[PDB]
């Protein structure tokens, strides 16, 4: 999790927020997700968060869903993702690296042996999206003794005892979820989310980044103004995959304009 | 934190994403609420006596077992209106949607009769219905598609994943994770996460009750065992819920065996599979090695949900049920055996059931015992697919 706590420093010292993209692993293919995931980082990116794919991805809109089947359609396994999260990290030592996993690839070899996995490929963090806060003392456990920041999600409907556990629980950063819904660009959180924000910083709870829905730089900016450490982006991001699959050239091209505009938004 | 327990022992709990758990809290506290409620009980046995026609009948079939040792009865939710039992726990989780001020319905289904089930009970309170159906099983069960959208329901075909069943499953909770405010899921088996297993069990519990009298009355004593199919788990844990105390009283379960267990072409997960952590529940699952959920493989359409109902892996893990097999071929014979000897013609799923029933008598002709059998569906449905199967046999 120290990467988290490091990074948050630094920008904090340049009055920034971070810009975190979210990809599949995998798609399009192995070769090509190691390219995007560089050119992420190139063009700015502060953190990552990475889908593991899953065949039931039931927290994630059609965007999502695609790229999970893109990445099946290569035949990207767990086991692959590993080997692909260990090169990550191996060409970048300081950027944090969070997975986004459901539950039965967690719990699938073991959840102690997961996060050991984990551990000894250098990511820093894991959200298991359909484990609530509820049912999260054998993943947090599991994860905390293998040096993983837990992410927790504040959902803008918490209540007190909500962000009291989340501040308690959680390490690295504190997912603050814009809205109801499964993931997607195609719809925009409605509430306003300071209250929470400031709630969250009362208690000491992990730096919160806002996600959901955050496909333009006023969103960005919007987070950081409202307080949050920052924002991340996955299905606008995936959607530029989707849109140039038939070109890699301008597929990095295109997420490299968008995730410099996005970042450059990141500035207080 | 929630009222009641999550878990069976090792099994169930509430995996769905934080932004549910509101949902669920809600609809376990109006459940409670609504099980201390004489008016919502005297409603709910109103719709089931005078709509889906309760009590129903428990049939002794004396020539099937003709030469043997063996009574057997079947409980005849085949009768129910809708053909199945799935009938009976959606006018109940439709008079909770009620309680809790919802006005719209989300339901899956995979071989339709839930999606039936779900459209029908809309229609009657006035709520409005849409149903998840993974898009290949649209495709295969065009008659029950045309049921529910006769009933006034919205059919969502579903095209991601596998297209099947669980993908219906992932698509109704993405709905309601943005919907729960003015919509219920109306989850269609004993699965799922809580309080979903707690619910449907006891919205189906008068299978078993209506049995309990029905058998005393006839027989004068209880069961030496209860048979049903666990495709989720809702009629059988509907059969066996009253009978769990009685410990004298077998509780057997039949999952799908497929083309055999050892094909892996099956949809046994309790007995046969892994568990895993799916549908907001842990549970046993058809899985491949690297923790993807499969599809469970079965002749019978409704035997298909990959996983099974938590309470149902705690019974089988105390010793208080058993589960066993029954393969396409035995599932079957069964059928056309209560067709020509009874002149009932049974759902494949439950044909299943009676096929594990018809082993226990054939294997041991001079043991004296009294079996019911859960009948949870009529089998008209199912002509055609046997009909396909004996030509391509030359049985005709
Ligand atoms: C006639 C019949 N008998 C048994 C079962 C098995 O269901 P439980 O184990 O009793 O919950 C089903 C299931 N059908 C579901 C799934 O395809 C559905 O309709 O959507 C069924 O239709
Ligand atoms: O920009 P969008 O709308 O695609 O949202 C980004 C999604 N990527 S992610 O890994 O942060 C992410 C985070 C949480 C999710 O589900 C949960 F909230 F239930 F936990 C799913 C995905
Ligand atoms: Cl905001
Ligand atoms: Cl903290
Ligand atoms: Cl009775
Ligand atoms: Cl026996
Ligand atoms: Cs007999
Ligand atoms: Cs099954």
């Amino acid at each position: 999790m120290e990467r988290y706590e490091n990074l948050f420093a630094q920008l904090n010292d340049r009055r920034e927020g971070a810009f975190v993209p979210f990809v599949t692993l995998g798609d399009p293919g192995i070769e090509q997700s190691l390219k995007i995931i560089d050119t992420l980082i190139d063009a700015g990116a502060d953190a990552l968060e990475l889908g593991v794919p899953f065949s039931d991805p039931l927290a994630d809109g059609p965007t999502i869903q695609n790229a999970n089947l893109r990445a099946f359609a290569a035949g990207v396994t767990p086991a692959q993702c590993f080997e692909m999260l260990a090169l990550i990290r191996e060409k970048h030592p300081t950027i944090p690296i969070g997975l986004l996993m459901y539950a039965n690839l967690v719990f699938n070899n073991g959840i102690d042996a997961f996060y050991a996995r984990c551990e000894q490929v250098g990511v820093d963090s894991v959200l298991v999206a359909d484990v609530p806060v509820e049912e999260s003392a054998p993943f947090r456990q599991a994860a905390l003794r293998h040096n993983i920041a837990p992410i927790f999600i504040c959902p803008p409907n918490a209540d007190d005892d909500l962000l009291r556990q989340v501040a308690s629980y959680g390490r690295g950063y504190t997912y603050l979820l814009s809205r109801s819904g499964v993931t997607g660009a195609e719809n925009r959180g409605a509430l306003p989310l300071h209250h929470l924000i400031e709630k969250l910083k009362e208690y000491h709870a992990a730096p919160a980044l806002q996600g959901f829905g955050i496909s333009s730089p006023e969103q960005v900016s919007a987070a950081v103004r409202a307080g949050a450490a920052g924002a991340i982006s996955g299905s606008a991001i995936v959607k530029i995959i989707e849109k140039n699959l038939a070109s890699p050239k301008q597929m990095l091209a295109e997420l490299r304009s968008f995730v410099s505009a996005m970042k450059a938004a990141s500035r207080a | 934190t929630t009222l009641l327990n999550p878990y069976f022992g090792e099994f169930g709990g509430m995996y769905v994403p934080q932004i549910l758990m509101p949902a669920l809290n809600q609809l376990e506290e109006a459940f409670v609420s609504a099980q201390k409620d004489p008016e919502f009980q005297a409603q709910f046995a109103d719709l089931l006596k005078n709509y889906a026609g309760r009590p129903t009948a428990l049939t002794k079939c004396q020539n099937i077992t003709a030469g043997t040792r063996t009574t057997l009865y079947l409980k005849r939710e085949d009768l129910l209106h809708g053909g199945a039992h799935k009938t009976n726990q959606v006018l109940g989780q439709a008079l909770l949607a009620k309680r809790m001020g919802k006005s719209e319905i989300i339901a899956e289904t995979g071989a339709g009769q839930h999606g039936v089930a779900s459209a029908l009970a809309s229609a009657l309170l006035g709520l409005k219905c849409r149903i998840y159906m993974g898009a290949k099983d649209v495709e295969r069960q065009s008659p029950n598609v045309f049921r529910m959208r006769l009933m006034g329901a919205e059919v969502i075909p579903v095209h991601s994943g596998s297209a099947t069943l669980k993908d219906a499953c992932n698509e109704a909770l993405r709905d309601w994770s943005g919907s729960y405010e003015t919509a219920h899921y109306m989850l269609g088996t004993a699965a799922g996460p809580h309080p979903y297993p707690t619910i449907v069990r006891e919205f189906q519990r008068m299978i078993g009750e209506e049995t309990k009298a029905q058998i005393l009355d006839k027989e004068g004593r209880l069961p030496d065992a209860v048979i049903a199919c666990v495709g989720g788990g809702s009629n059988a844990i509907g059969m066996f819920a009253d009978f769990i105390n009685d410990t004298s009283v077998g509780l057997i379960g039949v999952e799908p065996g497929g083309h055999g267990i050892e094909t892996g072409e099956h949809g046994a997960p309790l007995k046969h599979g892994r568990v895993g952590i799916y549908f907001g529940m842990k549970a046993p699952m058809m899985q491949t090695a690297d923790g993807q959920i499969e599809e469970s493989y079965s002749i019978s359409a409704g035997l298909d949900f990959p996983s099974v109902g938590p309470q149902h892996a705690y019974l089988n893990s105390i010793g208080r049920a058993d589960y066993v097999s029954i393969t396409d071929d035995e599932a079957l014979e069964a059928f056309k055996t209560l067709c020509r000897h009874e002149g009932i013609i049974p759902a494949l799923e439950s044909s299943h059931a009676l096929a594990h029933a018809l082993k226990m008598m054939r294997e041991q002709p001079e043991k004296e015992q009294l079996l019911v059998v859960n009948l949870a569906g009529r089998g008209d449905k199912d002509i055609f697919t046997v009909h396909d199967i004996l030509k391509a046999r030359g049985e005709i």
